[PDB]
RNA sequence: GGAGUAUGGUCGCAAGGCUGAAAAAUUGACGGAAGGGCACCACCAGGGGUGGAGCCUGCG
RNA sequence: CUAGUAAGCGCAAGUCAUCAGCUUGCGUUGAUUACGUCCCUGCCCUUUGUACACACCGCCCGUCGCUACUACCGAU
């Protein structure tokens, strides 16, 4: 256990989800709602 | 991107000159910007001598 | 587990540090000790070796009006004031960051300026024992200091600067070299002229004179050029006569007299030396009509010359108690009472109990030196391929033989019985010489770097350029085995007194512990940060420690290890130059170590915050108004005697201070804090609002806080009596302030409107045609819906 | 570097001069063009070098001959200019040390660093002993703003729109904005013509920028007045009591 | 007979010991002071076990 | 341990896994005391980036590292 913990944090790669951008579909690119 | 040549603007919005700026606040400004980025065959003579 | 200590240390006179001083005595600088010598006699009076420091000292200076107290400066930024009456340092001054280089005394001797490689110049008091203040200009490190009070300085951007003492800031600067750097500062002893010698051999000359207007004191009266286009190390004046000395580090120094700047300043003499001078120094001897120029030369020497004041001659020198160029071999005699030391050009044999040189011999180069048993003759091998044979008794050369042609003989080893010697050259052969005649040569593919015998005369081992080692038998030279496994060529090897063990150290920054039966690496050890040059066991296991061994390496360090537990039992520091040689006592009690030091060592709250801030401001206001009453009664001496924290914060106004403690924090906690402020604190606050109202600063802040304190305390305010006058006064002040500023910016905006209209009428249109279509900014405002 | 043929080189103490009519000099250890001289017309035939110094003589298909006497002279002029620079910077710093406010502003106007200039502006608008007839508080400073020159005024408008953009330095910007309009006449201000007013640095833009920031501060200070009337109210209250 | 889909048999390669257990980097390393949010592993108010005798699972 | 929260009471079922020396359900009677606060201990996170208004603020700091340049030092 301990060494595989060590192994993955060393070559740190995580199976866990990331926060997807909330509306990926119609706004795939994602410029800010600001001045251009 | 809209600043003049010899000077830089601050986060306050004040264009200040690199020329008039001393090394102290130079290093401090560079430190704050780096922190923003962070948050984002030879010879035997050569051998024996 | 016996340990080793720095016991003896000698074999060297003044190193490559500058700024030597004369007193008929010559105080020169070693690495760690500041040591004083006689010049007529070869005997040094003493040395200043501080046990608490290890750093190499690199700045020495004699106090004016006070000899026998001297300020020195080390590599770590320390300034040790020592005594010559008693060989101890009275005070230490560690304020700099690194590498003290330039010093200047007071003419009285109470004030000390120090300038380092870390560019700071720190002034220190010598009766309060504090650094007085810190002086910060200097885009790069300093080169010259002088006490004019005032300070005249120069630094490595070719910058000369005059500062004031009473006002701790710079007063003037100028640039010496147009496209170079200054390197030497020389001040005339009467404060009338200064000379700055820079890189191109170019000495800019300037005149001197002894605040809102155009102050101009120093004048560039011109430039000059010397003969040698080198960076000038030092320009030193004559304290009494009209002469001075320019030297950059060469075999040429130049003395120039004082009578256009070329007409006034002409070279007196150009003196040629045997070596490259580190530092020149002056001397008046008591009772002579001469100029004693003391050169301290980088090749481990001192030389005192006579200059006649209206030529040069080698009057005195110190080169006897040390070698000259670079030590390259050692041989500590069988009795362990004397030793041999071999340097490039010079070989000297030295007695241990007096740690002093006894004899001296000359050659061209020297790789290896080793006496023969009986300690009557010494065998030396040199780069020109050659072997020379000297003796100790008659102090002469005996023989001279080209062993190999011009191949540097990397190895000289005596036969442990004492009848043959072996000599390994840079060629493809190596020769056994029985004493002397050539017994037998051996041929191989490449250059040998080290070979040894076995302590029982049974095996021999050669060790070659190919990062390989070939071990043979002693009788017939047939390959017992061969060792590999180093990526870089080996530098040294050492086998055990019982020949049960090998250590093989190479330029890969590691050592290999082998066994001498099957030659298996017992342990690879990666333990030095540099290329280890040498390693040595003790032959005497009579103490029970024979498998202990020392490994000496290029990064100035030796390590004491035990091969049995394969462990470094000690670290030996102490040297500051690349070690080349070392030798172990035959009893194993001490060791000697010779290095590129050219030396040898022998080893045995926010609301209450602004509230009490207001309170202190009230105290300061009371002091100021009483002081104004006093100075109105009479203009006599009446100090304000303000708060220590205020005069420390820089004599600032108390209202400015409380404005700062009001300006720092956020609007929310500001609102909160003023809500906290009790009604006892309200009149003090209101009076400060009156001060800001008259001295208008941060208008919306003052107005907002005023309104807030009204709305949290209004009924108390309309009920009170004494506040009515204060409110009337602050009201008058605020109406005045607001009306002034509003009329100001209204003037502004009206002028803006009219200048807009007229600029329009300027820019409107010139041509008239059928196209009025040509007659707008735009912005974007993206929206995710 | 040629569109045409070169037709002759001469040696220095690389010099190409031919039918392309633009001569080009360089030294081969770098190999990059050091000058281009175009007194000459369509086609250029020959070339000559001075014996000892370095003067060129361009002559070609025409009968015009032009001489070109002499990097190093640029370094010399830069050296003396930098001596001037470090002298004026040090005496500017000593003007700060003395508080030599007027001439400090003058030297800061020549050296063009608005930060130290603005610190002078803070001090001169808050002297704590302002002159009564003055505009900033110092009449010699009123004189120097009376005798400014055109390009300097324009760059001060740039620094001024910046100090107007930020609000803590807005009032000191307003006062130097205020004394500026009083001194110089509007026809001069409108006939202002400096070369560096292009795009975001042009006059209409920087001016209307100053206008809208001042309009914001105008409304702000108006509200400050209207709320400031309360102390007069409460004064009337304690007068009733 | 063609096409896949398997199951294990057969052969080639992988299957030649400079060896002998214990970095990258303009982005990097560690901190500190101000500003907020939170918490029954915090404050404040209170309660209620277990811990005393015995029974006794489980854990050592 | 902060609202059907704590305690007291029982009656049942025995859910492949664990649990009868008990475990789990479900009904009954149902409170005090907070329900504020970041002052202690803390933990998290602001000082980058992330949408523009009226609005406010106003370039944290340290030791170093790394990269470019300058010049030095001395061996061979």
């Amino acid at each position: 256990i301990e060494e595989l913990i060590k192994r993955r944090i060393l070559a740190g790669e995580f199976d866990e989800v990331l926060r997807r951008r909330p509306d990926m579909f119609g706004n795939p690119h994602g410029v800010r709602r600001g001045l251009v | 991107d809209t600043a003049e040549k010899g000077e830089v603007v601050t986060k306050a919005g004040i264009p200040i000159a690199k020329q008039e700026m001393s090394r102290e606040e130079k290093l401090r400004r560079r430190r704050r910007e780096k922190e923003r980025i962070r948050k984002a065959v030879q010879s035997s003579g050569a051998y024996k001598l | 587990y016996l340990k080793f200590e720095p016991s003896k240390s000698f074999g060297v006179v003044v190193s490559s540090n500058s700024n030597l001083v004369w007193s008929g005595q010559a105080i020169v600088a070693a690495n760690e000790e500041v040591l004083v010598w006689d010049i007529k006699k070869g005997e040094l009076l003493s040395r200043w070796r501080d046990e608490n420091c290890k750093f190499r000292v690199t700045a020495i200076a004699q106090s004016r009006t006070d000899p026998d107290v001297f300020a020195v400066g080390y590599e770590d930024g320390s300034i040790r004031l020592w005594d010559s009456k008693i060989a101890t340092s009275v005070v230490s001054f560690n304020g700099h960051k690194s590498a003290i280089t330039v010093l200047a005394f007071d003419k009285t001797g109470v004030r000390l300026a120090s300038g380092s490689k870390d560019t700071d110049i720190i002034v220190w008091d010598l009766v309060a024992e504090v650094g007085q203040y810190k002086l910060r200009g200097h885009k790069d490190q300093v080169t010259g200091l002088y006490f004019i009070g005032f300070l005249l300085t120069t630094g490595k951007d070719s910058l000369i600067k005059l500062w004031d003492l009473s006002s701790r800031h710079c007063i003037e600067t100028h640039v010496a070299q147009a496209n170079g750097e200054c390197w030497a500062l020389g001040v005339s002893p009467d404060f009338t002229g200064c000379i700055t010698a820079g890189n191109d051999g170019e000495i800019t000359v300037w005149a001197l004179d002894a605040l809102s207007q155009s102050v101009n004191f120093l004048q560039n009266r011109g430039t000059l050029h010397r003969s040698s286009k080198e960076r000038a190390a030092e320009v030193v004046f004559h304290p009494l006569r009209d002469y001075f000395a320019v030297h950059g580090v060469e075999k040429s120094v130049e003395i120039w007299r004082i009578r256009e700047v070329s007409d006034v300043f002409v070279q007196h003499v150009i003196v040629r030396t045997t070596g490259k001078v580190r530092s020149v120094d002056w001397a008046l001897n008591p009772g002579v009509k001469d100029l004693q120029l003391l050169v301290g030369g980088t090749n481990n020497l001192l030389e005192l010359y006579n200059i006649v004041g209206k030529d040069y001659n080698k009057a005195l020198a110190v080169e006897l108690p040390g070698h000259r160029t670079d030590i390259r071999s050692v041989a500590i005699s069988s009795d362990d009472k004397m030793l041999a030391s071999a340097a490039n050009g010079s070989l000297k044999i030295w007695n241990i109990k007096t740690q002093q040189c006894i004899r001296t011999f000359d050659c061209g180069y020297a790789l290896c030196c080793a006496f023969l048993p009986g300690d009557k003759v010494v065998i030396v091998g040199t780069k020109e391929g050659e072997l020379q044979l000297y003796d100790v008794a008659s102090a002469s050369l005996l023989e001279t033989v080209n062993a190999h042609d011009g191949h540097a003989v990397w190895a000289l080893q005596v036969h442990p019985d004492g009848r043959s010697v072996v000599s390994g050259g840079a060629d493809k052969t190596a020769k056994f010489w029985d004493f002397l005649v050539q017994s037998r040569i051996l041929k191989v593919s490449d250059d040998i770097l080290s070979l040894r015998f076995s302590p029982d005369a049974r095996l021999l081992a050669v060790a070659l350029l190919d990062s390989t080692v070939k071990v043979f038998f002693n009788d017939t030279l047939k390959l017992y085995l061969n060792l590999y496994g180093h990526k870089l060529p080996v530098l040294s090897m050492d086998i055990s007194y019982d020949s049960k063990l090998i250590v093989t150290s190479s330029a890969d920054k590691n050592i290999r512990i082998w066994g001498l039966d099957f030659g298996d690496c017992h342990k690879a050890l990666f333990g030095h940060q540099d290329s280890i040059l040498q390693v040595a066991f003790i032959p005497h296991n009579s103490d029970g420690n024979g498998h202990y061994f020392f490994s000496a390496s290029k990064d100035r360090t030796i390590k004491y290890w035990d091969a049995d537990k394969f462990e470094q039992i000690q670290r030996i520091d102490g040297h500051h130059g690349e070690i080349w040689a070392l030798a172990v006592s035959h009893s194993g009690r001490f060791l000697v170590s010779a290095s590129h030091d050219k030396s040898i060592r022998v080893w045995e709250m926010a609301g209450e915050r602004i509230a009490e801030a207001l309170e202190l401001g009230m105290t300061d206001l009371n002091t100021i108004r009483e002081w104004e009453e006093a100075r109105q009664i009479n203009p006599n001496i009446a100090p304000p005697q303000r708060n220590p924290i205020f005069v420390a914060l820089g004599n600032i106004p108390a209202e400015t201070y409380v404005l700062n403690t009001l300006q720092k924090i956020k609007p929310a906690s500001l609102h909160d804090a003023l809500l906290v402020l009790p009604f006892s604190t309200i009149p003090s606050l209101l009076t400060f609002l009156n001060l800001f109202a008259q001295r208008e600063l941060n208008v919306p802040l003052t107005c907002r806080i005023l309104f807030f304190v009204l709305k949290t305390h209004h009924k108390q305010i309309v009920a009170s009596r004494t506040m009515r006058a204060t409110l009337e006064k602050v009201r008058a002040n605020l109406r005045a302030a607001l009306r002034r500023q509003k009329d100001e910016m209204g003037f502004n905006i009206a002028a803006l409107k009219v200048v807009s209209m007229q600029l329009r009428d300027k820019s409107v249109r010139e041509y008239v045609d059928e196209t009025w279509e040509e007659k707008v900014r735009k912005r974007a405002f993206a929206s995710l819906s | 570097g040629h569109s045409h043929n070169v037709l002759k080189v001469v040696w220095l103490h690389f010099a190409s001069a031919g039918a392309d009519t633009l001569v080009k000099v360089w030294d081969a250890n770098t190999g990059e063009t050091e000058c281009t001289l175009d007194n000459h017309e369509d086609r250029l035939w020959t070339l000559a070098v001075h014996s000892k110094t370095n003067i060129l003589a361009s002559a070609g298909s025409d009968s015009k001959v032009t001489f070109w006497r002499d990097t190093a002279e640029t370094q010399a002029a830069a050296a003396q200019a930098a001596l001037k620079l470090v002298e004026q910077e040090q005496t500017l710093e000593n003007y700060i040390h003395a508080g030599a406010y007027r001439d400090a502003i003058v030297l800061a106007l020549q050296l063009n660093h608005p930060g130290r200039l603005l610190n002078l502006f803070t001090n001169v608008v808050t002297t704590r002993n302002p002159d009564p007839d003055s505009l900033t508080g110092l009449k010699a400073v009123d004189d120097v703003l009376a005798k400014l020159s055109d390009e300097q005024i324009f760059q001060l408008l740039l620094r001024l729109r910046d100090w107007n953009t930020n609000a803590r330095t807005a009032p000191v910007a307003q006062r130097v904005l205020w004394a500026l309009f009083k001194s110089h006449p509007a026809n001069k201000l409108s006939s202002l013509s400096v070369k560096g007013a292009r795009g975001h640095k042009s006059l209409n833009e920087v001016l209307d920028a100053i206008k809208v920031y001042t309009e914001r501060h105008y409304k702000r200070i108006e509200e400050l007045v209207d709320e400031s009337y309360l102390v007069e109210y409460t004064l009337r209250e304690m007068d009733a009591l």
